[PDB]
């Protein structure tokens, strides 16, 4: 929640100096947007599949 | 000149959509104007939080 330390500054710092351009392996963003497109199932329609 | 959104604004990640509504806007002026720097140096900490 509405907290602000100096952790919480140092986090924003690192993440801010740890990517400055996106890699080639970090951006697996692209992939998990796929994932939530399809539901989850069930036991009756996993056996009926 | 330090104001908030009349209305949520709708950031919209390219993954994920997003929101920033008066309520953190109101944190983060709370945290510039906490700091006391000038207006165009409290710009950092608004934007960093």
């Amino acid at each position: 929640d509405f907290v602000w330390d100096e952790e919480e500054s140092e986090a924003l710092r690192q993440a801010r100096k740890d990517a400055e351009l996106t890699a080639s392996a970090d951006s697996v963003r692209a992939y998990l947007k796929q994932i939530g497109k399809v539901a989850l199932l069930n036991a009756e329609e996993e056996v009926e599949l | 000149r330090q104001e908030l959104p009349s209305e949520p604004i709708p950031i919209d990640l390219s993954d994920v959509t997003m929101r920033i509504d008066a309520e953190t806007a109101k944190w983060a002026r709370d945290e510039a104007r906490k700091t006391g720097l000038p207006h165009n140096e409290a710009r950092a900490e608004f934007v960093d939080v």
